[PDB]
């Protein structure tokens, strides 16, 4: 999990 | 005791944290404080009548006239809080990125750090919007009374009460945004969050944040030694309230939530 969070850090 | 060496960086750190803090979030404590006292008028929700009339006067961002709203104030309120929490997670993620060195942590650990710190720093920042009577909502457009919250049915009336109790003691510390910027920074870089695998580079940053905080607390609060230790002990309290908030989520849940929040609460502690 943590895909939505992981995506926000990648910006 | 205290000297003026290359602590210039410590102050350089705090300035940088303050500047991105003030633009990362809508309402600073300074601003909310002025609204909570007059100089600047939110709509006060103390009543089921004021509630039903509040959703009319206040422009809530999460709602649209065309969508179906539950006939259930307890649920219509949880909706708004979920929307605000989702937004808060993004604002905290942006702020975390401005903490010198954070983006160079292992991205898996940045995720873990953000996963455990978000609600702690959410409750910390909520106090800036609270007094003993209630809490500012909708960028200070509304004001919900503590006693109206407590009167909501079933367990929902027990959600915000621990937060008020926390804010009361925590606001007595009389911290300002400049102090708050460094404290939440220290929260985000807690090297004891479960599931971290590269701790040392996180601790190194937290120490730099910690000693910058202490220096900030001595320079900005002459009238109270031990403010530093008192804050650290507050981080202890923020964890307990999170633990008490999850247990309440469970009670309701066995009687849903945005995938981002579910992502955060999944396997927490
Ligand atoms: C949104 C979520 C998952 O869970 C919350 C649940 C409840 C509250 C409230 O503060 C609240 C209090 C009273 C009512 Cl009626 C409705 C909501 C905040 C967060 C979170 O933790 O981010
Ligand atoms: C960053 C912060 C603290 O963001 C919030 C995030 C979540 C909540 C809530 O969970 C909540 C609880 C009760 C009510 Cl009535 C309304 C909202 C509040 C503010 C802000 O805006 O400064
Ligand atoms: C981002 C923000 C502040 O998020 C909300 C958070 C909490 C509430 C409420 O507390 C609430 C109160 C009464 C009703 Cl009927 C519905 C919601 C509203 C909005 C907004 O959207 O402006």
């Amino acid at each position: 999990r943590h895909k939505i969070l992981h995506r926000l850090l990648q910006e | 005791m205290q000297l003026n060496p290359e602590s210039a960086d410590l102050r350089a750190l705090a300035k940088h944290l303050y500047d991105s803090y003030i633009k990362s979030f809508p309402l600073t404590k300074a601003k909310a404080r002025a609204i909570l006292t007059g100089k600047t008028s939110p709509f006060v929700i103390y009543d089921m009548n004021s509630l039903m009339m509040g959703e009319d006067k206040i422009k809530f961002k999460h709602i649209t006239p065309l969508q179906e709203q539950s006939k259930e104030v307890a649920i219509r309120i949880f909706q708004g809080c979920q929307f605000r929490s989702v937004e808060a997670v993004q604002e905290i993620t942006e702020y975390a990125k401005s903490i010198p060195g954070f983006v160079n942590l292992d991205l898996n650990d940045q995720v873990t750090l953000l996963k455990y710190g978000v609600h702690e720093i959410i409750y910390t920042m909520l106090a800036s919007l609270m007094n003993k009577d209630g809490v500012l909502i909708s960028e200070g457009q509304g004001f919900m009374t503590r006693e109206f919250l407590k009167s909501l049915r079933k367990p929902f009336g027990d959600f915000m009460e621990p937060k008020f109790e926390f804010a009361v003691k925590f606001n007595a510390l009389e911290l300002d945004d400049s102090d708050l910027a460094i404290f939440i920074a220290v929260i985000i870089l807690s090297g004891d969050r479960p599931g971290l695998l590269n701790v040392k580079p996180i601790e190194d940053i937290q120490d730099n944040l910690l000693q910058a905080l202490e220096l900030q607390l001595k320079l900005n609060h002459p009238e109270s030694s031990q403010l530093f230790a008192k804050l650290l002990q507050k981080m202890t309290d923020l964890r307990q309230i999170v633990t008490e908030h999850v247990q309440l989520l469970q009670v309701i849940k066995k009687t849903s939530l945005h995938p981002l929040l579910q992502e955060i609460y999944k396997d927490l502690y």
